[PDB]
Order: structure tokens, then C-alpha cells, then sequence
């Protein structure tokens, strides 16, 4: 006349301990995900994707960016190939600037109220900037060149002003022609200099020549420069010509998400953690699918699985 | 570690597929059944768990390398050597956490077994002899007296002490 | 879980210096010191590790403002710090706490095994943490088991009779 | 006849986590995060230099405001929210590593160049962007080179400064940009100006640029400041043709110090090995959550309400 | 609870193993090494020695010119996170030996007041509770008995009255 | 009758660290931070090359210590602190960033040009700091490019570099600085001197400069040293008025490598995979405490000398 006093399992999960690798037991969770939605999930945001748009291209009105030049988002994205330059050019501070960009949440723009003298033709265009079947150049840029051929440009001074509450970020550029033949003919023989001062700014461009290969069919340049000019303060430009001036001035407001991702969007699905593959969600603390991300996220780790144990020790006859 | 899984105990009861915890019944009039607050003890800490597991100290992070251009060579370096190395941190610190609260929890679970086992030997006092299986030898004649607290000692004191003398 | 705390013991009762006795007799009815030091050195032992501590440097200032992509990458780095430390002070609070509740109760449950042990065969702990003592007990014969100076050989013949019978 | 084992309680027990368990109740628990920092800067046993509206910068190239800091040695160094770097509208290049420089140093040490300038350069340009005595002043330790005969050529010049000591010396000197051709014109006349740098390990070239600007302090022109580390035996020459701001003496930097960037107001007394834009922060605590960036030998920053450590399970009775 | 509570001494002369037995026989006094007791502690000790030099690392490069300078705010930038990761890792390795020596120790502990409970209950009723770890047998046990215990072959049923009386006598 | 249970105990055993206890006597403990390291690079299964005095700029460029090195083949590079990547005095522009290249680059490659050069230029410029027989010499991937008659202008030219090969490509020019305007005047005329770079992704303006600057290696004259990266199929040209000095070989990083700045010598009988300044290290063990700088699959550097992990139980003695 006895009493006996646990379950075991005929399958049990191995996991980890101190002491022991490969301990059985009676039910074990995983701590890393390593499965992650293939699309980004855009649930309950306001988003932004710029499609073959560089963020870049937004400010100086690259004809790709058209209908994006203003705004305003949660979250911004970003493509693989987008296009940035409409004529061939370089950005200082690219970097520096394309990040402010994206983690922005939104662009507005404000012309500049600039006016050119009657010695000067401001509708310049290129054919690297088609905008339906037509020359047409960066949407909130005038590439001045002097109104009769080879005559001499005219010394301008073009004053931007803000007056708004909070500060404007301005672009230009400065144009550098393939030959010196072609140098004469668009703003004349004369010297060349550009002088951009502001109150916490100053510079100065000069124009160079050189022989280059055709980017777009074009050999001269656009290299472009940007600053931002703070609530009350003016800035001031001097030109002898080759200055792509600003038509307007773009402002960035707030702050948002930025993404870059090749992955196609779904707006039934909801995240707060994006990659490059798209997007990961779950409440696993771990992940190690990518170990670059957007947003509150996990924490990446090498290891493929990771086994927790929810049961104790897997004991069969 | 404590003697009663892996221990004395020689396997589980595949058997059970009802609690963790059970008492194997045996005497003239019939033969298995499961103790409810042993096991329910037993998964509130196992279900206080994956709250520490799963509660996201969520900061939200913005993206320092881009990956379609160029960054700058001696900036990306030090960027992709403070990342391998935070890396190598979670990494650590993962298999440390779930392999130091695996440890935690496989030893935890024999504590309960053992804490109902003593339960019972407490309640069964001088009626019933040991037997060093985790079984008890009772040495005398509606058994759930055990299993839901029941059972008075001095009632049975009485013929079961000489069944053990004889 | 260790038997006592949680377990059969059923409540703290609100004893002055000492963490761990009440006996019950004719002419008299509380006492707690090595159980309690044993316990409380721990504590202090957890404590000391806490407060023992390298120099560091601004590397972005206040006043001034910092370049963007290296102001960005300052940010991600001490942000992603600041996440480490949190979940390494999240994780030794939760676990030398986790410790500190269990070690109490160990210095508890030894105690009880050193007394019936001691008691050897001459008292019934009936379940609860109480020992029932079937050999009559004066106050004097107390103190002779908080300082461990009490002998069961001699209290035993008088014991059996009383259990049996 | 029967004896009783049993355990202290407490009738408000205090509540903590675990690992199993959400919110436990203890009989005690202590803090293990701080909080209560101390708003004012604890410099006890430190001798310091609060620079008031005086920056770093401004002590290497001597602006009025900074006048009294020019030189000294400091076991920690104190910058305010609000302080002058530029009196006269200007720019420094790589001025955050040139800031840093100053701030992990100790001290500041001055050395003459020995520079002379002929009849025709005026060496005692003013301006009223920077003032002493109320009055018009330039920068402490540079001179402004204009021409005094007022339209003519600014004469062919070379300066040397030759670094004889064993220590390496931080110089400073500043290329002023005009605002009209008139006035570019009136100060060094129509040449065609260039301001070239050379030693063993530094060489650079300066042209000033004539540009329109807005006016800063009341002045539309500029003064951008430029920087090198003069090696020792070594000799760094200034070809210059109008337009330099050549310095007049030149920094040395000496030892390894503390620096704080604060606008709280110093406490002398309590002492602190840890400080930020507040105060400072005193603790045994091994973390803290007043603010995640500080200075000094400092406790770890964590973004919580608080962590309780346990100091037993409360049971109370039923 | 077992070593440093009640078990008052380890044994020095003991060599063959963690774990011991040694009783008071009439015929001899003998000395006992347990295998199945000591090959538990050394297993899971092992485990941990495993454990621990399972490590794999990620390669690295080098982010500091050791003979060239380096920019003054990258340098500063670099010594800060450096620095920051060093101080991670010295804190994680305290925590590691400080908590696994904890475990190490009391892990020690246990499988002896398991091989302790072991011999006790497998007794039943022949002996008593010393708490010198020791056990009064109530009966005449020799020198084949004494590892009839070891083995934990040892049976009360055949020695049955024997023990129970001069207990009670 | 009596039976026992016991434990064992030493007569003298090592100490641990507990999360309670500070202080606990063990019967044995393993040390898990190595500071036993070795003192030699464990070559043995990696192909490497040993630089010697050459630093890796050096191998682009074409300096003499370095001469041998031009062309190579590795999975590991070994600098050393004597190294020498100049002869004639001058700096480079992104040096660390090129340098970083370099010693992850796990090979060199080198195509020539092929830039001709007119009647009036001279192609071989030599000067008396690159030695290589004795004969004076010039780096052997650029050419200095000189009038061949003293007093003339050089001649206007276009050279252009076009990358055939798939693989993108690493070429390096020179811009020359004369000492004094009658040197420059020597080399390349009395005209206004013009180098222009282009290329798809490149565009830049280089003009020399003439100032007075300290001899080094015997010379005043300075060169400066520039880099970029040619595109496949791309092509790169430079137009100059003299002061170049122009590629004669370009160079095509390869592969990944290992880079090693290191003290020690070599042993190619032994393995390894952890390195440092010191030496290289082969340890069981996760903590390591010799250096804070290493390079490598290497175990994590802490502050602390010693962490022992009991590896037994609690010793009570007699
Ligand atoms: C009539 C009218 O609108 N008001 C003018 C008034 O604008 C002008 O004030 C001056 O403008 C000149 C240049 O246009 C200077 O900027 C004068 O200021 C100083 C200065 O203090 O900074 C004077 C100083 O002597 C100069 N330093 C030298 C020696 O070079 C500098 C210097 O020109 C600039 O710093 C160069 O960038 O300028 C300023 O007062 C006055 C007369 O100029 O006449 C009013 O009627
Ligand atoms: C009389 C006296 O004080 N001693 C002079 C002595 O200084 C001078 O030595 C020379 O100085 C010239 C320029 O002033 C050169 O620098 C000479 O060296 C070389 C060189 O080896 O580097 C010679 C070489 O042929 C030159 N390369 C070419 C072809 O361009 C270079 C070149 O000029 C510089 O590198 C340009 O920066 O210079 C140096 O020996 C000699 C004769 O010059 O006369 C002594 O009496
Ligand atoms: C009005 C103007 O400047 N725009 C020109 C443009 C410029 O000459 C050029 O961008 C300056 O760098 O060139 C355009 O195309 C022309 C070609 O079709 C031609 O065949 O070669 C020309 C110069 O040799 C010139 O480039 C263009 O970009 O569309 C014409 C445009 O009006
Ligand atoms: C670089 O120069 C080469 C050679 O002039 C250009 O490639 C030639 O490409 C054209 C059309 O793509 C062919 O018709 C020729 O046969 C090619 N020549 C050779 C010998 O390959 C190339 O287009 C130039 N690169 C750029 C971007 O302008
Ligand atoms: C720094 O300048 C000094 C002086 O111009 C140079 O050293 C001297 O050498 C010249 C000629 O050999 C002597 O006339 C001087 O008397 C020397 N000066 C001293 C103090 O001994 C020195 O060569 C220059 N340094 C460099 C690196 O060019
Ligand atoms: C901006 O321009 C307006 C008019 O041109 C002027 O009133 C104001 O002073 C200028 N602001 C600054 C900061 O220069
Ligand atoms: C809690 O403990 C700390 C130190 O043990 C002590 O200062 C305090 O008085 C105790 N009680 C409380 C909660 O105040
Ligand atoms: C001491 O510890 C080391 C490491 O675990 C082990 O190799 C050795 O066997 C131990 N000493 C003894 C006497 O077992």
C-alpha cells in the first residue's frame, strides 16, 4: 500500500545552460527572430516613398522630383537608383545634407524674389533636363547667361532675405564650362568670380575649364553648394555669371523617419523597425537577419537560434 | 541540482500530459492524478518570464552608413568597428541570458517537486515511511486527504505505528 | 524556492534585531543572533560591490554646433551605449534581487534542519514549521538549544513512551 | 508543549522586480539608480578657470573679452553658454578640433614671434568690433598689417618664426576678407594678393576674396583664422602681400586637464569628480539618469524611472 | 547549506575524490570515495570550463594609427568609444566570474546534501540523524555492509528488528 | 556504529570572487584572462609580405625603400615604424584614408599609363633625395615633368589615362610647389601655371604655388601627392601648364588583406590569428589584458589582471 509522487516528453527541445549544452527539455521558445516580412509595413504613418527620386533632387528640383518638392511625412524612403542630377555635378557636403533631409518630415519652399537685369537671360535649359519633350533645367534654379551671345556679363548682386520663423536651408550652383571657347560665349571673355556672404557664411567660386568626359552627353558641370541661412538674416550674391541662382529656397520642417530600402511598401501591415530587406516586427529582443536598421528595433546577434526553456528537464524511461 | 529530478526520481511519466506535478496512485481499492498549485506556483514564475523577455526598452535609431554611395573611408571604418563591436556585446549578453535563465528555470523546477514531496511527508508525519524513490510506504488502510491538505495525523496514528512494529 | 518563505512557514511576524523563535509553555511565553549575521553580511556583500568604480571627454559640445554626419554618429554610438547599460542594470537588479529573496530563506530552512536534527527523535515537526515536543520543556531547556547545547540522549527515554502511547 | 520558527515583516513594504516576478514586495529596498544632482559645480581641490563670456579660442588669439585668460594653468577648464570667440566677424578652420586641443590641456603659455614690419605697413590696425577702454582695439596677440600710405602697394614682406624651445607650439594667424573693391583697393592697393605658409611638416596658400555681405557686429568684412603645430627646431615662414593677420606672440599648450562645458554657477566647497551642463554629481550608485552625456570619472547613463535592489520577502499576515 | 553549515571540516586526506565516506567498524575503520558523486561535480565543472572557451570572434581591423597622427576630434571620438567598449567588457567579465563562482560553489554545495539525503532515506529506519553528518547505525554493520552501502545495494528489510531493537532497548 | 559523510579540502588553495562574497577560499580556481602573450608575428599559413622601411603609400607612389614592393600578393601586410614613404619632402592629401586602402587592400597591381610626352618636355626629372643606384633618381611610378630649356614656358598639354580593365582602378599624381619664383621660372616658365583633373565622377583645379618653406631632405621645393579612384571603362585626363607630376604607372588594389603595424618579427613556423604591436597571442581564454589595441579575431580587452573562476568547491581545512 504505497503513494508514488513529473511529465516527461517524447520529443524535448535542447537547449543551453551553464553547465550543460544539449540539455533535453519539456518545451523551449525561441529568442531571435530570423523570418522577417519581405515588404515594409506603413500601418498609421504618413509616408512618403520618392521612387526613382533622390532626396537631394527634392531641393533643387531635379525634373524626376517634380511632384515631390514638397511635403510633409512620418516616414520618408529612398531608392536604389534614384536620380539626383539632371546634368552632370557634384554636391559638397552631400552627405552632410541628404541625411538632414531624412530625418526631416517635411519640405516647404519660398521663392526668393530675385530679379535679373535686362542684360541677362535667366530661362537657361539643358537637354540632360527634359521635362515633358522640351529643354528645361532644376526646377528652383536660373541658369543666367548673358542675353546676346559672347557679350560680356553684367556684374549682379542678388539678395535673398529671410524673414520667416525658423531657418532656410538655400542651394545654388556654380557652372563649369568643357572649353574655352564655350566659356566666352555664355557669360563673355571677362574674369570670372562669384562671392555668396551671408552673416555666419562666406565663400567664393570661380569658374573652371577643363577637358571631361560626356556624363548625360554633356562635358561642363554643375557643381552645387548649399548653406542655411538662419531667421532674420540675409544672404548676399555677387556674380560675374556662372551662377545657377536660386529661384527659391527650400525649408525643412520637423522631424521624420528616414528609410532606404528597396523593398516594395504595404500599407495593411504595421512596424516601427525597418532594413534594407524591409521590415522586422515581433517582441523577440533579438533578430539576426540584418544588423543595419531604422527605428526602435532589436538588438542584432550572430547567433541563428537561441533556445530559452519554458519546462523543466526532459527525463523519458 | 535538487536530489528530486534527475535524482531519486528515474523518469518522468510520459503518461501525464495533464500539470507537471502529479501524484501515481496505489492501494487495494484502485491506481494517477496532478497537484494544481504546485504547478500553477510553478508557471507564474515561468510566466514571469518573457516579460523580461519580450518589454521593449525601445530607442529609436536613425541610419549612420547609407548604402547607396560612397561614405567616407576613415569615418566608415570607425562606424563599422563600434558597430561589430556593440555586436559582439548583444551577442554575449544574449547567450548569457538565456543560458544563465535556463539554468535558473531547469533548477527551479525540481524545488516545487520537492517542496510538495516535503509538503506530503510533513502531513503524513509518522503514518508513512519513505522509501527513498520519492514513493511513500503507508502502513495503513478516499486518499485525496494528501493532495488537497486534508489529512489529520493523530487520526491514523493508532494501528499504522505497529503495522511498522510488526 | 526554498521551502520555508513561500512554502510552509505562512507568515512574518512583526521580533527587533534578527531576521529568525516563539516556544509555548506553562509558566511562561520570544527570541532571534548567528542566523541573522550570517544572512546580513551578504547584504552588505552585495552592497560593497555596488560602489566601487575611468575619466572620460566631451566629444560634442554644448554651446557650439557639430557637424552633422560625425554629430550623427556620436548620437548612435552613445545612444546604443546608454541601451547596453540600461538593460545590464535592468538585468542585476532583477537578478541580485531575484538572489537576495532566495538567500534569506536559505539561512531560514538551514536553521530548521539544524533544530530537527538536533531534536533528533524526541519531537513531530507536523507540517507547518512547528515542533511539537513531548518531553516537558522549562524555559532554561530553550536557551539550551539556542546556544546548541542540548542533548536528546537524555530526554529520549521519556520521549518514546509519550509518542507510542 | 511546543516550539515556533519564524521570520521578521514590515506593515508598508517596498516593491521590486525580478526575474520571474513583475513587482515583488520586500521588506526593504534601496535606490541603485541616482537622480538628485547637484545643479551648482563642485570644483573643490581643483584649481580652476570659469572664463566667463570668454571663449577657448578667443584666449590663443587674445580677444577683449578674454583678456584676463590669456596665459595660466588650470586642473580643469570652465566654458560659459554665451561666450565671445569673434569680436570681429570671422571663422576658425577645424575649430572643434582646435577647441578640444584646449579644453584636454592643462595650460596656456605665451611666446613673442619677434615679427617687424618697415615704414609703409601699418602694424596698429583697429576696428571698433573689438573695444578696449571704450575705445577701437584689435585682437591682443595678432596685428593687422595695413599699408599707411593709404591706396599704394602693401610692400613684398617674410616673416619666420622659429620654434628654439623643446616643447611643439600651437600658431594662430587670420586672413581678412574685404567687402568692396574700393576698400580692398584703399588698404593694399590693386595687386594681386597672396598669403603663402611653409615649415617642414605645414605648407598652405591664403587669397582673400573681395564679396558682399551682410554686417555682423556693424561690419560687412571677415577675418578667418587659420592654425598649425610648429614641431620643434623647426621653422614655419609667412609670405605675405596684403591681406595677413600676422600674430604678435604665440600658444603653447602644456599638459593633460579636465575641461566642462557649463553655464551653472561654480560652489567652491563640495568637491566632484563628475560634472555636466548642470553641476555636479555626487554618489557611491554605479548608475544615474540625470543626463546622458557628462565629464570626468562618472557614473553610467540609464533611461529609467528607478531600479530597486532588495535589501527580504514580506509576508504579512492574514 | 551543507559545507558551510552544518559538515563542520573537509577531509585532507581524502584523495581520490570530492565526495566521502568513512564509518566506524568494529573489524576496521575505512575511507570511501563515491565516483558516481565527485564524476557529477566534475561534469558540470567541466561544463562551465566549456562554456567559457567556446568563444568565437568576429575579425577586427584597426580603426588607430599606431606610427602616423590621427585627427584630433576622430581621435577623440574613437578613445571615447574605445574606452566605452573596454568598460563594458570589464563589467561583463566581473559579472561573469563573480555570478558563475556563486553557482560553482553552491552547485558543490548541493551534490553533497544529495549524496547525503541519499545514504539517509536509503537507511529508513536502521539509523538516526548526528549532525556531524553522521549516522548512527542501531545495529552491527561489518565490513561487507559498510559499501552494501556505498553501492546503495544496502537493504533495511533483511536487518529489520535487529536495528529496531537496542534503538528501542 | 557510525558512518560519515565528508568532503575533501586542500592544505592550500586558491581564492575567487562571489556576488555576495568578496572573499572565498576555493580548493582550485582556472585563470580566464591571458597576459602570457608571445613575441613573435605567427605567420605560418598566412601569405604575407613584410614591408621593412616602405610604407604602404610608398608602393603607389614608387619610393625607393620601397622597390621591391611595388607589385605584391597577401592576405596579411606587415608595417613597420621606420617606414618611408617620401624622399622628396612633401604630404598627402586623405593620407590615412588611402593608407586604410592599402592595408586592407590583399594586393597591389600596376598599369602604365602610357602618357606621352612632347619635344620640350623632359621626361626624366631626378632629384639628389631619391637615391637609387647613386645615380639621383625620381619615384618609380610618376615623372617630373621640366622644360628641357631652362628659361621656357612649358608647353599647354592634355594627357589622358583610360581604365580598359574591368576592375576599378587607383591612380596618383603630383602638384610641384617651387622653393622661389627663379626656380619656378626654370622649370616651367614665366607663365601662369594651370593642372586640371577630369573625369566622370571627378572634377578639380590644381594651381602650384611659390613660397619661401625649410629645407627637408635638402629641399625647399615641396610636392604635393593626390589621389582618386578611375571607374572601369572610364577615363581620366589632365590638362597642365606645368608643375605636375604625372603617373607613369597607376595602381589596382586587390582582394582583402589583414593590416598589421607591428614591433615584432616574423615566425612563419607557427599559426595565429590575433595580433598586436607586441606580438601575437594564442589563448583558450575570452579576457585578455595586454593591449587595448588589437587587430584581428581577438579576445575583448579588460581592466582588469586577474579574474580566477573557482573550479572546485568550498575548502574547509582542518
Ligand atoms: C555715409 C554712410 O552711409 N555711412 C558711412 C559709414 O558706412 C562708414 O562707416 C564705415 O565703413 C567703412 C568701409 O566702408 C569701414 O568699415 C568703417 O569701419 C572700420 C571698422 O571699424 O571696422 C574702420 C577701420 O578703421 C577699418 N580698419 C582698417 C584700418 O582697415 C575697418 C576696415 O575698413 C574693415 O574692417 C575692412 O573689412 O572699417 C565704417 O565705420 C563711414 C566711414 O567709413 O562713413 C559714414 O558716413
Ligand atoms: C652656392 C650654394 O650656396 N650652394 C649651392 C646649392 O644650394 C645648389 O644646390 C641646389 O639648389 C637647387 C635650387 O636652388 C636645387 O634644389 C638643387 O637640387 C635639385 C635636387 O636634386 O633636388 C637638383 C635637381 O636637378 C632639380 N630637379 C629638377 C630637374 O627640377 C631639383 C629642383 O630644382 C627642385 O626639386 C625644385 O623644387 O633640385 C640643389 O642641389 C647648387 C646648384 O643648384 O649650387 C650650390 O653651389
Ligand atoms: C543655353 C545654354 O547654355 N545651354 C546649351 C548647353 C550649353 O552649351 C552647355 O550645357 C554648357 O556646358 O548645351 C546644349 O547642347 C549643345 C550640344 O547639342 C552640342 O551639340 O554641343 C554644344 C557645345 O559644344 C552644346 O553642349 C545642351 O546641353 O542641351 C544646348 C543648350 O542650349
Ligand atoms: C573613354 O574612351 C574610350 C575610347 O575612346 C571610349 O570608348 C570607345 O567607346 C566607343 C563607344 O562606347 C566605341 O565606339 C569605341 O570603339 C571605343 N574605343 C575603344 C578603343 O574602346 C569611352 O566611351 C570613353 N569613356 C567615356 C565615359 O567617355
Ligand atoms: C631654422 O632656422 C635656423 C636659423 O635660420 C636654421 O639653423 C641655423 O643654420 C644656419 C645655417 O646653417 C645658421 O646660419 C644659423 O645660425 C643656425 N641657427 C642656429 C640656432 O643654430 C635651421 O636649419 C632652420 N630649421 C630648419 C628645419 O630648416
Ligand atoms: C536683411 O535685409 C534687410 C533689408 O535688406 C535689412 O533690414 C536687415 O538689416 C538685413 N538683415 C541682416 C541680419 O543683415
Ligand atoms: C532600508 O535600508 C536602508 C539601509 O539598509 C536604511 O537606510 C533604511 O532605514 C531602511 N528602511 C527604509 C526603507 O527606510
Ligand atoms: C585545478 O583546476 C584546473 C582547471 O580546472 C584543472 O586542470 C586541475 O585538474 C585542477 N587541479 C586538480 C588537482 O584537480
Amino acid at each position: 500500500d504505497k503513494i508514488c509522487l513529473h511529465h516527461a516528453v517524447a520529443n524535448g527541445t535542447i537547449v543551453k545552460t551553464l553547465t550543460n549544452e544539449q540539455e533535453e527539455v519539456t518545451n523551449a521558445t525561441e529568442t531571435v527572430e530570423s523570418t522577417g516580412i519581405n515588404r515594409l509595413c506603413m500601418k498609421g504613418r504618413k509616408h512618403k516613398d520618392l521612387g526613382n527620386c533622390h532626396p537631394i533632387g527634392m531641393l533643387i528640383g531635379t525634373p524626376a522630383c517634380d511632384l515631390h518638392l514638397t511635403g510633409m511625412w512620418d516616414t520618408l524612403i529612398e531608392r536604389e537608383n534614384a536620380i539626383a542630377y539632371c546634368y552632370p555635378g557634384a554636391t559638397v557636403n552631400v552627405e552632410a545634407l541628404r541625411q538632414k533631409i531624412m530625418e526631416s518630415g517635411g519640405i516647404n519652399k519660398i521663392s526668393t524674389g530675385f530679379t535679373y537685369g535686362s542684360s541677362i537671360n535667366s530661362a537657361g535649359t539643358t537637354r540632360a533636363c527634359m521635362r515633358n519633350g522640351g529643354n528645361s533645367f532644376y526646377a528652383e534654379l536660373k541658369w543666367l547667361v548673358s542675353k546676346s551671345k559672347g557679350q560680356n556679363f553684367p556684374q549682379t548682386t542678388n539678395t535673398y532675405r529671410n524673414t520667416d520663423t525658423a531657418e532656410h536651408l538655400i542651394m545654388w550652383g556654380i557652372h563649369h564650362p568643357s572649353s574655352t571657347q564655350e566659356k566666352n560665349d555664355l557669360y563673355g571673355t571677362q574674369s570670372l568670380s562669384i562671392s555668396v556672404g551671408s552673416s555666419t557664411y562666406r565663400n567664393n567660386f570661380v569658374p573652371v575649364v577643363g577637358a571631361r568626359p560626356q556624363v548625360n552627353g554633356q562635358s561642363g558641370r554643375i557643381d552645387f553648394h548649399w548653406t542655411l541661412v538662419q531667421p532674420g538674416d540675409n544672404i548676399t550674391f555677387s556674380h560675374n555669371g556662372g551662377l545657377i541662382a536660386p529661384s527659391r529656397v527650400s525649408k525643412l520642417i520637423g522631424r521624420g523617419l528616414g528609410i532606404q530600402s528597396d523593398a516594395p511598401i504595404d500599407n495593411n501591415c504595421e512596424s516601427k523597425c525597418f532594413w534594407r530587406g524591409g521590415s522586422i516586427n515581433t517582441r523577440l529582443p533579438f533578430q539576426n537577419l540584418s544588423p543595419r536598421t531604422v527605428g526602435q528595433c532589436p538588438k542584432y546577434v550572430n547567433r541563428r537560434s537561441l533556445m530559452l526553456a519554458t519546462g523543466m528537464r526532459n527525463v523519458p524511461e | 541540482l535538487f536530489g528530486a529530478i534527475a535524482g531519486f526520481l528515474e523518469n518522468g511519466w510520459e503518461g501525464m500530459v495533464d500539470g507537471w506535478y502529479g501524484f501515481r496512485h496505489q492501494n487495494a481499492q484502485g491506481t494517477q492524478a496532478a497537484d494544481y498549485k504546485s504547478t500553477q506556483a510553478a508557471i507564474d514564475q515561468i510566466t514571469g518570464k518573457l516579460n523580461r523577455l519580450v518589454e521593449k526598452t525601445n530607442t529609436e535609431f536613425e541610419s549612420i552608413e547609407s548604402e547607396f554611395s560612397e561614405i567616407e573611408h576613415q569615418i566608415g571604418n570607425v562606424i563599422n568597428w563600434t558597430k561589430d563591436s556593440i555586436t559582439d556585446i548583444w551577442t554575449y549578453q544574449a547567450e548569457l541570458l538565456v543560458a544563465m535563465e535556463n539554468q535558473h528555470t531547469i533548477d527551479m523546477a525540481d524545488s516545487e517537486m520537492l517542496n510538495l514531496y516535503e509538503r506530503v511527508r510533513k502531513q503524513l508525519r509518522q503514518n508513512a515511511e519513505e522509501d527513498g524513490k520519492g514513493c511513500f510506504e503507508i502502513y495503513h488502510a478516499c486518499m485525496e486527504s494528501i493532495r488537497n491538505n486534508t489529512y489529520d495525523h493523530s487520526q491514523y496514528r493508532e494501528e499504522a505505528l505497529l503495522n511498522r512494529l510488526n
